RNA sequence: CGCGACCUCAGAUCAGACGUGGCGACCCGCUGAAUUUAAGCAUAUUAGUCAGCGGAGGAGAAGAAACUAACCAGGAUUCCCUCAGUAACGGCGAGUGAACAGGGAAGAGCCCAGCGCCGAAUCCCCGCCCCGCGGCGGGGCGCGGGACAUGUGGCGUACGGAAGACCCGCUCCCCGGCGCCGCUCGUGGGGGGCCCAAGUCCUUCUGAUCGAGGCCCAGCCCGUGGACGGUGUGAGGCCGGUAGCGGCCCCCGGCGCGCCGGGCCCGGGUCUUCCCGGAGUCGGGUUGCUUGGGAAUGCAGCCCAAAGCGGGUGGUAAACUCCAUCUAAGGCUAAAUACCGGCACGAGACCGAUAGUCAACAAGUACCGUAAGGGAAAGUUGAAAAGAACUUUGAAGAGAGAGUUCAAGAGGGCGUGAAACCGUUAAGAGGUAAACGGGUGGGGUCCGCGCAGUCCGCCCGGAGGAUUCAACCCGGCGGCGGG
RNA sequence: CGGCGACGUCGGCUACCCACCCGACCCGUCUUGAAACACGGACCAAGGAGUCUAACACGUGCGCGAGUCGGGGGCUCGCACGAAAGCCGCCGUGGCGCAAUGAAGGUGAAGGCCGGCGCGCUCGCCGGCCGAGGUGGGAUCCCGAGGCCUCUCCAGUCCGCCGAGGGCGCACCACCGGCCCGUCUCGCCCGCCGCGCCGGGGAGGUGGAGCACGAGCGCACGUGUUAGGACCCGAAAGAUGG
RNA sequence: CGACCUGGGUAUAGGGGCGAAAGACUAAUCGAACCAUCUAGUAGCUGGUUCCCUCCGAAGUUUCCCUCAGGAUAGCUGGC
RNA sequence: CCCCGCGGACGCUACGCCGCGACGAGUAGGAGGGCCGCUGCGGUGAGCCUUGAAGCCUAGGGCGCGGGCCCGGGUGGAGCCGCCGCAGGUGCAGAUCUUGGUGGUAGUAGCAAAUAUUCAAACGAGAACUUUGAAGGCCGAAGUGGAGAAGGGUUCCAUGU
RNA sequence: CGACUCUUAGCGGUGGAUCACUCGGCUCGUGCGUCGAUGAAGAACGCAGCUAGCUGCGAGAAUUAAUGUGAAUUGCAGGACACAUUGAUCAUCGACACUUCGAACGCACUUGCGGCCCCGGGUUCCUCCCGGGGCUACGCCUGUCUGAGCGUCGCU
């Protein structure tokens, strides 16, 4: 379990840091696990969720084995909008329904610069990590 | 509670002949607040009757006599199979109850190796009860911090730390105890005495060093023997069995005399 | 009001009390802090001893405690003296000194210089400069023999 | 009868600096009550406390004996334990009340004035040159100013010191950098950034699940990680994290060596000759306060007013005498100690929206008072707004349909939704106000699988099945007993 | 032993409404006395009052026991729990207890039986023992004449129970002695590196919270008293600063 | 037509002011304003003081008290 | 020397079980017992729970002398309880108690100081009250008129609801 | 027969108890232990496309730069943003900036009025008007300059 003092356990404090995360922060909050193909082509879990990165909902109502690129990531409400996860209301207009990222799978990711090198970085952590532990 | 509850509101009592009770009430106008009730236990933010303070002497010193015939009773409960299956610890496949394994396993070093030793030691059922036992706590403990509970497993009590805490340590249930600072609260996690416990050799073996033989004081306390029975024999059936006690009584009377009807 | 048998009690209560309470929850707090001071000292000078500098032989004043003796504040000027160490000197090799203290009787006197003479022999006293030994100690003896001492240096013993 | 030097003063928007005000929990200096207790009350107590005023710092203050003791003596200050509710004070009433010794935490010592010696050796400022900047220093030059003999610096301070001799020992100081260690340390010294294990497997429950069952090889997988939080339920393996003498990057700080630039100057022992101290202060009288301090503990006002083998103290006033002990009237000083304010954290057998801070919320807010000041109430739709399109009546509020949702018998002060109180419906009753205790009766609502009323032990008879019943043989396992 | 039993009836004294007979004034409170023409109370919800600390006293439970107690400090990777627990012993300093008494100087708790000596002078030098005296009670324990036994008797084998009497006597109680300290009265001795305004001793009364083969210490709990806001609410007032 | 009425500006502040005087007035407050604090001031006096069953069960009397609406004391009570 | 039968009820949480006898008022007050109740902690129930926790409602079934408790039905939608110990801010009808809510009173008192309104039309869903017109009245220049100071602070002016 | 009244029950209201929840407190502990004339604390007024409060900020005003990060912010709109001839957002925060009162500083304020020195314009150097910039508080130390005295003296 917790041994570092200076890391709280406290259910309030906790909740507290979730919900007033800085923005930067919440990007990391709303990650996403990588497919087992992804997982198995680099050496990572996880990743945090991307404007244009196609993804596949495993749990709730609109779970399936379609894929659908996320067109927003509404960090504020902790949510993030895809293709088809939408529904219709009173009037008939179609309106996206926020789901969690850590309710989806990412099976291809939008790729740059960036997403390259922090794919590297945690791969490279990852490999320290298994030749430490061999 | 905060020594200034209640009590920062400047409120007067009305007097008496405003046809209101003589509480204090708060002063000025334009504001609910204004003429209600101040200061009283019974009053709606007042202060509470005899307000909770830190110096309540939180603590009691145990004599240090007392504290080690503590943990002698704790370690005798320990090595008899009534008293441990009554605190409920699986002990039926165990091959003796006081359950001592080889010195290697101090120097564990994966959590595997640990459940493999207790698989193998016939202890691992016990921890399947605490995995069975965890559930949600009832009442405010969820608001406090004390959210999970479950119920104790085996203590496993060790002499040198070569890795066997961290080889332990992720099987809950389990708590890893030096046999040189044994502590009741874990040797008798309720106070109810029979604990299972698990001994590496080392332990066992300066275990009489520690506490001491009747016939030799203890070599690493410096003053303390163990303590003496006030009845050497409890076993009251044979006692009563006896040939020498059987000679001395008189017959039972085992007729039962009910009341007559008087005609 | 009294109530058949007791003792008179006399509280001292009756000076608003409550405002001046110590209580002593960072008792085990200080006992940790102190405790990590004194590790970090020992450290710090790291072959001397931890304790601190020799104090000497010292009888308890009155006529309940003579029959006992304690460590004292510092070696007297009249010992330093008769014991062939400078008062300056003493100080920098961690000999406590006390300008203020006489001796009254020879005995005293003379058991306290016995035990500067003593501290003299047990000392291993490092070269200023490590790789020049100008008169400070042999470096076979001062490689291995040099550990730091813990608890008083030569406990006063009754 | 002008020009100079000094002294004592003045002015300046002169050149360069410095103080002010805030906070004030802790600390230092003053000032300072009454409620209260004494069963009244005046001394006393509350209390040297509240309020008032001033001044600081990360601590402050104190502090290296004009000490304690009376011993075989101890040895700065501060803090803890104890001494001790004691010695003592007290309408000797109520009440108050230390210290020494002892054991510990910490431990550290020193500097002037004076007396002396040294050609003022001393210091500040302004220029110019070089090395530098990171808080402005070093080195050098000035027939450049000024301070200062009405006393600057070096030696030196009660533990004695100085100077001469004689003897002995050369023994090695502190600064700011160049490159590099041990990489500084309980295994990074600190700050910051980014990362690092393992199920979203099979079957199912559900609105959604994190639920339930399972996962051959001794058991799904990881575990140095089964803290916690999030996620549509209740998750070690979904995510952030958690563990780790785990990884990578950036920045900062004191530690040794060779060298760099400058300073950097003799120490001890013996003998001889010298030199040695703080004054309207001590002390005394008296007055007021204060203290446990009692023929006066401390402080202060006024008056008197010192001495130098003297002076102070030696807890009963005084004289004589011996003794012990310190050396006042100048100064500095870390540590242990304190901390209801501040910055940043962690935790709890605490409270859970009338509770806990007054304040879980646009709270010191709204509002009240001329002002000082007083000061609230007020949390919860749902997983997701999917926040009810559209039709219809009405001028609209408001409705009836329809629709979303697991649920609107969740519809924007919307979780649950008690009681008091009210409307309607149903049943019953009613001229001694209702209500109540005891005893019945009637009616009503429900309950009883109520509605031909229990099971089961043995034996008898009948009608049927089936291994096999006993006894022997083999094997295993137990109980008891054994010189 | 009888009757009755499914869409109509059977049982359910509790529970809903109603009827009748008997009984029935509204609670709380102060009070000799409350239904009172005595006070508070329209109704409902939530809140609301012997608490904590310290100090004593006695009782009870625990541990150790002439001791007991580490509470302050220190040592154990510094720390999930753990601010816990464990340990120290030349850390027991100290506290309380083990000694009292007097204002103080101070002094400070062992006697009984048997012998030879002075004068066994109300007694001093010894010896031998034993080790807190005795009287009356006194739980328990010990001895115990005599009895209780078998199909029977002359004659012993082994112990069980009742038992008049007798004995040792716990604790505790009453009483009598004894000892220690203070203080009176009387009186004769002894001691010496200080011959003294020195020191010690005896007998008989009397004052003491004493001795007389220890019972305390620590912890916990209860009750009672007390100082504190002190079970809760309540003055008229007084003071300080604005 | 007057010791007249009145605006604004000023001055006097709490044991103080101001008063052709009533203890009048001093921000609806005056025989001592208002505000905060000491302060949860003290009360021998009034009011209240929260679950059940079982067992036992009173006193209003003595003595002393600036004692007479209160205490201490003995008695009566309960528990061990 | 039990044996054609190989056999023979229950019990004894010893803090348990059984027997016999007498007794039972109670304020102030004391004590004991509480498998009475509330909240939290340490143990324990391989406890309960989205196939439905807490809470609440109930002409439902019962248990206990009682404090109270268990079970059925409904509603609700996420947590809760038993036992052994531990610890309390632990039980309400009262306090002219505190805060909040709600009754009867009660569709009641009342909407009565300063003479006074009326006709027609317009707008409009709607007119005693608005607007226009006509009439009858009042203030009667020390005004119910026209303008300022102090004070207020946007109330001023249009448009709309 | 109805009304009315009472009791009980179903439903519906009124009300917001209960229960469950908790980004809040309270308590304890730890480590630091830092304000200001280089202008603090506090106050006032301003600042957003739509913005009243709260929050943030200062005429560069819900923020600039820089560094880290690495695709959003979001209620609506708008337009950015090759993420390499560099980048949304957020965090950090060392550069820059920081209105008016306030110790508050030219004098004064429930208002307002100066003086001195530079610069620009109307002037078309001479001093009037306008604007911009910098100064102008009290006390005090060291030094400087200018001084005063029938203070003490020297020389003439
Ligand atoms: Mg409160
Ligand atoms: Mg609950
Ligand atoms: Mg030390
Ligand atoms: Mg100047
Ligand atoms: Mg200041
Ligand atoms: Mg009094
Ligand atoms: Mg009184
Ligand atoms: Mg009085
Ligand atoms: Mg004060
Ligand atoms: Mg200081
Ligand atoms: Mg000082
Ligand atoms: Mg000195
Ligand atoms: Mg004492
Ligand atoms: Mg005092
Ligand atoms: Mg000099
Ligand atoms: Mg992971
Ligand atoms: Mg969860
Ligand atoms: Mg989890
Ligand atoms: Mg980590
Ligand atoms: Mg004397
Ligand atoms: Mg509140
Ligand atoms: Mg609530
Ligand atoms: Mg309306
Ligand atoms: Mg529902
Ligand atoms: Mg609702
Ligand atoms: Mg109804
Ligand atoms: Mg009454
Ligand atoms: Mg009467
Ligand atoms: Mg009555
Ligand atoms: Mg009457
Ligand atoms: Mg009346
Ligand atoms: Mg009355
Ligand atoms: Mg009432
Ligand atoms: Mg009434
Ligand atoms: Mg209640
Ligand atoms: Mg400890
Ligand atoms: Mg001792
Ligand atoms: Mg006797
Ligand atoms: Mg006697
Ligand atoms: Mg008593
Ligand atoms: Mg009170
Ligand atoms: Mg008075
Ligand atoms: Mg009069
Ligand atoms: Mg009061
Ligand atoms: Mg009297
Ligand atoms: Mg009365
Ligand atoms: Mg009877
Ligand atoms: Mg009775
Ligand atoms: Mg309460
Ligand atoms: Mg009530
Ligand atoms: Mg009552
Ligand atoms: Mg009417
Ligand atoms: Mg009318
Ligand atoms: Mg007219
Ligand atoms: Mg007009
Ligand atoms: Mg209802
Ligand atoms: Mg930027
Ligand atoms: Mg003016
Ligand atoms: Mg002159």
């Amino acid at each position: 379990m917790k041994f570092n003092p200076f890391v709280t356990s406290d259910r309030s404090k906790n909740r507290k840091r979730h919900f007033n995360a800085p923005s930067h922060i919440r990007r990391k909050i709303m990650s996403s696990p990588l497919s087992k193909e992804l997982r198995q082509k680099y050496n990572v879990r996880s990743m945090p969720i991307r404007k244009d990165d196609e993804v596949q909902v495993v749990r709730g109502h609109y779970k399936g084995q379609q894929i659908g690129k996320v067109v927003q990531v509404y960090r504020k409400k902790y949510v993030i909008y895809i293709e088809r996860v939408q529904r219709e209301k009173a009037n008939g207009t179609t309106v996206h329904v926020g789901i969690h990222p850590s309710k989806v799978v990412i099976t291809r990711l939008k790729l740059d610069k960036d997403r390259k090198k922090i794919l590297e970085r945690k791969a490279k952590s990852r490999q320290v990590g298994k030749e430490k532990g061999k | 509670v905060s020594e200034l509850a209640g009590h920062q509101t400047s409120a007067e009592s009305w007097g008496t002949g405003r046809a209101v009770a003589r509480i204090p009430r708060v002063r000025g106008g334009g504001t609910h607040r204004s003429g209600q009730g101040a200061f009283g236990n019974m009053c709606r933010g007042g202060r509470m009757f005899a307000p909770t303070k830190t110096w309540r002497r939180w603590h009691r010193r145990v004599n240090t006599t007392q504290k080690r015939y503590a943990i002698c009773s704790a370690l005798a409960a320990s090595a008899l199979p009534a008293l441990v299956m009554s605190k409920g610890h699986r002990i039926e496949e165990v091959p003796e109850l006081p359950l001592v394994v080889e010195d290697k396993v101090e120097g564990y070093k994966k959590t595997k190796e640990a459940v493999l030793l207790l698989k193998k030691l016939k202890a691992w059922n016990d921890i399947k009860k605490v995995y069975a036992s965890q559930r949600m706590r009832a009442g405010k403990g969820k608001m406090r911090n004390r959210r999970r509970i479950q119920r104790r497993g085996p203590c496993i009590i060790y002499n040198e730390d070569n890795g066997i805490i961290k080889a332990f340590r992720n099987i809950p249930g389990i708590t890893l105890l030096n046999v040189s600072k044994l502590n009741i609260l874990k040797l008798a996690p309720g106070g109810h005495v029979g604990r299972f416990c698990i001994w590496t050799e080392s332990a066992f073996r300066k275990l009489d060093e520690l506490y001491g033989t009747w016939r030799k004081a203890a070599s690493l306390k410096s003053n303390y023997n163990l303590p003496m029975h006030k009845m050497i024999n409890t076993d009251l059936s044979r006692i009563l069995k006896s040939p020498e006690i059987q000679r001395a009584l008189r017959a039972p009377r085992k007729k039962i005399h009910r009341r007559v009807l008087k005609k | 009001a009294p109530s058949r048998n007791g003792m008179v009690l006399k509280p001292h209560f009756h000076k608003d009390w409550q405002r001046r309470v110590a209580t002593w929850f960072n008792q085990p707090a200080r006992k940790i802090r102190r405790r990590k001071a004194r590790q970090a000292k020992a450290r710090r000078i790291a072959p001397r001893p931890a304790s601190g500098p020799i104090r000497p032989i010292v009888r308890c004043p009155t006529v309940r405690y003579h029959t006992k003796v304690r460590a004292g504040r510092g070696f007297s000027l009249e010992e330093l003296r008769v014991a062939g160490i400078h008062k300056k000197v003493a100080r920098t090799i961690g000999i406590s000194v006390d300008p203020r203290r006489r001796n009254k009787s020879t005995e005293s006197l003379q058991a306290n210089v016995q035990r500067l003479k003593e501290y003299r022999s047990k000392l291993i006293l490092f070269p200023r400069k490590p790789s020049a030994p100008k008169k400070g100690d042999s470096s076979a003896e001062e490689l291995k023999l040099a550990t730091q001492l813990t608890g008083p240096v030569m406990p006063v013993r009754n």
